[PDB]
Protein backbone atom coordinates (compact mmCIF):
# COMPACT_ATOMS: atom_id res chain seq x y z
CA UNK A 1 0.00 0.00 0.00
CA UNK A 2 2.94 2.51 0.71
CA UNK A 3 4.48 1.97 -2.42
CA UNK A 4 1.17 2.02 -4.60
CA UNK A 5 0.57 5.27 -2.83
CA UNK A 6 4.01 6.94 -3.13
CA UNK A 7 3.23 6.18 -7.10
CA UNK A 8 0.22 7.48 -6.77
CA UNK A 9 1.51 11.20 -5.23
CA UNK A 10 4.44 10.93 -8.25
CA UNK A 11 2.24 10.15 -10.87
CA UNK A 12 0.13 13.03 -10.04
CA UNK A 13 3.16 15.63 -9.60
CA UNK A 14 4.24 14.26 -13.25
CA UNK A 15 0.81 15.65 -14.39
CA UNK A 16 0.77 19.03 -13.33
CA UNK A 17 4.29 18.41 -14.60
CA UNK A 18 3.59 17.36 -18.00
CA UNK A 19 0.81 20.87 -17.92
CA UNK A 20 3.53 23.52 -17.61
CA UNK A 21 5.64 21.58 -20.32
CA UNK A 22 2.43 22.02 -22.65
CA UNK A 23 1.47 25.10 -21.69
CA UNK A 24 5.07 26.55 -22.29
CA UNK A 25 5.17 24.88 -25.72
CA UNK A 26 1.86 26.42 -26.81
CA UNK A 27 3.35 29.76 -25.27
CA UNK A 28 6.81 29.03 -27.64
CA UNK A 29 3.74 28.33 -30.37
CA UNK A 30 1.98 31.53 -30.31
CA UNK A 31 5.21 33.90 -30.49
CA UNK A 32 6.67 31.67 -32.68
CA UNK A 33 3.60 32.46 -35.11
CA UNK A 34 2.83 35.51 -34.37
CA UNK A 35 6.88 36.63 -35.83
CA UNK A 36 6.29 34.09 -38.64
CA UNK A 37 3.35 36.48 -39.55
CA UNK A 38 5.34 39.29 -38.82
CA UNK A 39 8.99 37.93 -40.99
CA UNK A 40 6.92 36.33 -44.42
CA UNK A 41 5.15 40.07 -44.17
CA UNK A 42 8.48 41.92 -44.42
CA UNK A 43 10.05 39.19 -46.80
CA UNK A 44 7.34 40.64 -49.10
CA UNK A 45 8.01 44.50 -49.23
CA UNK A 46 12.08 42.38 -49.65
CA UNK A 47 11.08 41.47 -52.76
CA UNK A 48 9.05 44.80 -53.81
CA UNK A 49 12.44 46.24 -53.34
CA UNK A 50 13.80 44.66 -56.42
CA UNK A 51 12.18 46.44 -58.87
CA UNK A 52 14.42 49.23 -60.46
CA UNK A 53 11.59 51.99 -61.25
CA UNK A 54 11.83 52.38 -56.95
CA UNK A 55 12.72 55.95 -56.45
CA UNK A 56 15.35 56.34 -53.57
CA UNK A 57 12.48 58.09 -51.03
CA UNK A 58 10.75 55.39 -51.49
CA UNK A 59 13.60 52.47 -50.85
CA UNK A 60 13.76 54.51 -47.87
CA UNK A 61 10.46 54.29 -47.24
CA UNK A 62 10.30 50.71 -47.84
CA UNK A 63 13.15 50.39 -45.54
CA UNK A 64 11.64 52.57 -42.94
CA UNK A 65 8.66 49.80 -43.00
CA UNK A 66 10.82 46.64 -42.48
CA UNK A 67 12.73 48.26 -39.99
CA UNK A 68 9.18 49.15 -38.24
CA UNK A 69 9.16 45.14 -38.19
CA UNK A 70 12.05 44.33 -37.10
CA UNK A 71 11.17 46.69 -33.89
CA UNK A 72 8.05 44.70 -33.55
CA UNK A 73 9.52 41.42 -33.82
CA UNK A 74 12.41 42.28 -31.35
CA UNK A 75 9.44 43.52 -29.33
CA UNK A 76 6.88 41.07 -29.38
CA UNK A 77 10.23 38.49 -28.80
CA UNK A 78 10.44 40.40 -25.58
CA UNK A 79 7.23 40.24 -24.39
CA UNK A 80 6.97 36.50 -24.74
CA UNK A 81 6.83 35.53 -21.90
CA UNK A 82 5.39 32.18 -19.26
CA UNK A 83 5.65 32.27 -15.40
CA UNK A 84 8.52 34.93 -15.59
CA UNK A 85 10.88 32.75 -18.35
CA UNK A 86 10.95 34.30 -21.89
CA UNK A 87 11.41 31.43 -24.11
CA UNK A 88 12.62 33.31 -27.40
CA UNK A 89 15.07 35.44 -25.57
CA UNK A 90 17.61 32.77 -24.47
CA UNK A 91 18.90 29.11 -25.82
CA UNK A 92 18.20 27.09 -22.90
CA UNK A 93 17.09 23.04 -22.63
CA UNK A 94 14.47 22.26 -20.19
CA UNK A 95 13.84 19.38 -18.09
CA UNK A 96 10.61 18.24 -17.08
CA UNK A 97 9.92 14.84 -14.99
CA UNK A 98 7.13 12.74 -15.61
CA UNK A 99 8.29 9.76 -13.88
CA UNK B 1 43.83 36.41 12.25
CA UNK B 2 41.85 33.91 10.34
CA UNK B 3 44.97 33.51 8.30
CA UNK B 4 42.95 34.51 4.80
CA UNK B 5 45.23 35.32 2.15
CA UNK B 6 45.32 37.74 -0.14
CA UNK B 7 43.79 41.40 -0.92
CA UNK B 8 40.73 42.49 0.77
CA UNK B 9 38.01 44.90 -0.58
CA UNK B 10 35.17 45.56 -0.16
CA UNK B 11 32.27 44.70 -3.06
CA UNK B 12 28.25 44.80 -3.56
CA UNK B 13 26.48 41.60 -4.21
CA UNK B 14 24.54 41.25 -7.54
CA UNK B 15 22.51 38.14 -8.23
CA UNK B 16 21.16 36.74 -11.63
CA UNK B 17 18.69 33.67 -12.28
CA UNK B 18 17.78 31.16 -14.92
CA UNK B 19 15.24 33.68 -15.86
CA UNK B 20 17.36 36.77 -16.68
CA UNK B 21 16.04 38.75 -13.38
CA UNK B 22 18.49 40.03 -11.39
CA UNK B 23 18.52 41.53 -7.89
CA UNK B 24 21.31 43.16 -5.25
CA UNK B 25 21.95 42.86 -1.70
CA UNK B 26 23.98 44.38 0.90
CA UNK B 27 27.67 44.54 0.97
CA UNK B 28 30.96 42.25 1.98
CA UNK B 29 34.31 41.50 1.85
CA UNK B 30 35.79 39.63 -1.33
CA UNK B 31 39.21 37.87 -1.35
CA UNK B 32 39.50 36.24 -4.59
CA UNK B 33 37.01 34.11 -5.52
CA UNK B 34 35.90 33.87 -1.68
CA UNK B 35 33.35 36.17 -0.08
CA UNK B 36 32.10 37.57 3.48
CA UNK B 37 29.15 39.27 4.29
CA UNK B 38 30.12 42.79 5.62
CA UNK B 39 28.84 45.20 8.08
CA UNK B 40 29.02 49.01 7.77
CA UNK B 41 30.15 51.03 10.67
CA UNK B 42 29.01 54.13 11.43
CA UNK B 43 32.00 55.84 10.28
CA UNK B 44 32.22 54.50 7.10
CA UNK B 45 34.65 51.39 7.84
CA UNK B 46 33.68 48.20 6.79
CA UNK B 47 33.71 44.73 9.26
CA UNK B 48 32.89 40.82 8.48
CA UNK B 49 30.16 39.70 9.84
CA UNK B 50 31.22 36.56 12.63
CA UNK C 1 11.87 18.18 -11.16
CA UNK C 2 10.41 21.23 -12.58
CA UNK C 3 13.32 22.71 -14.32
CA UNK C 4 10.52 25.68 -14.89
CA UNK C 5 11.48 26.47 -11.28
CA UNK C 6 13.42 29.81 -10.03
CA UNK C 7 15.94 29.64 -7.87
CA UNK C 8 13.35 31.35 -5.60
CA UNK C 9 10.93 29.20 -6.04
CA UNK C 10 13.52 26.09 -5.58
CA UNK C 11 14.86 27.15 -2.06
CA UNK C 12 11.04 27.91 -1.40
CA UNK C 13 10.20 24.17 -1.54
CA UNK C 14 13.51 23.41 -0.05
CA UNK C 15 12.70 25.88 3.14
CA UNK C 16 9.42 22.79 3.47
CA UNK C 17 11.89 19.86 3.03
CA UNK C 18 14.23 21.14 5.82
CA UNK C 19 11.20 21.87 8.34
CA UNK C 20 9.59 18.48 7.43
CA UNK C 21 13.33 16.79 7.95
CA UNK C 22 14.21 18.50 11.32
CA UNK C 23 10.69 17.49 12.38
CA UNK C 24 11.64 14.20 11.69
CA UNK C 25 14.46 14.66 13.77
CA UNK C 26 12.34 16.14 16.61
CA UNK C 27 10.09 13.21 17.21
CA UNK C 28 12.69 10.29 16.74
CA UNK C 29 14.82 12.70 19.96
CA UNK C 30 11.60 13.47 21.79
CA UNK C 31 9.54 10.26 22.02
CA UNK C 32 10.21 7.89 24.94
CA UNK C 33 7.54 5.07 26.71
CA UNK C 34 8.62 5.91 30.49
CA UNK C 35 11.63 7.25 29.43
CA UNK C 36 13.15 5.00 27.21
CA UNK C 37 13.97 6.49 24.40
CA UNK C 38 12.05 4.13 21.83
CA UNK C 39 13.72 5.95 18.76
CA UNK C 40 16.93 7.37 19.79
CA UNK C 41 19.65 3.75 20.09
CA UNK C 42 19.80 0.42 18.38
CA UNK C 43 18.25 -1.79 22.00
CA UNK C 44 16.87 -4.86 23.00
CA UNK C 45 14.24 -4.95 25.81
CA UNK C 46 13.38 -7.91 27.77
CA UNK C 47 10.33 -8.78 28.49
CA UNK C 48 9.83 -12.18 31.08
CA UNK C 49 6.83 -13.92 29.62
CA UNK C 50 7.33 -17.39 31.91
Amino acid sequence: ANRFTANIKGLTQASRNANDGISIAQTTEGALNEINNNLQRVRELAVQSANSTNSQSDLDSIQAEITQRLNEIDRVSGQTQFNGVKVLAQDNTLTIQVG
Amino acid sequence: AAGVTGTASVVKMSYTDNNGKTIDGGLAVKVGDDYYSATQNKDGSISINT
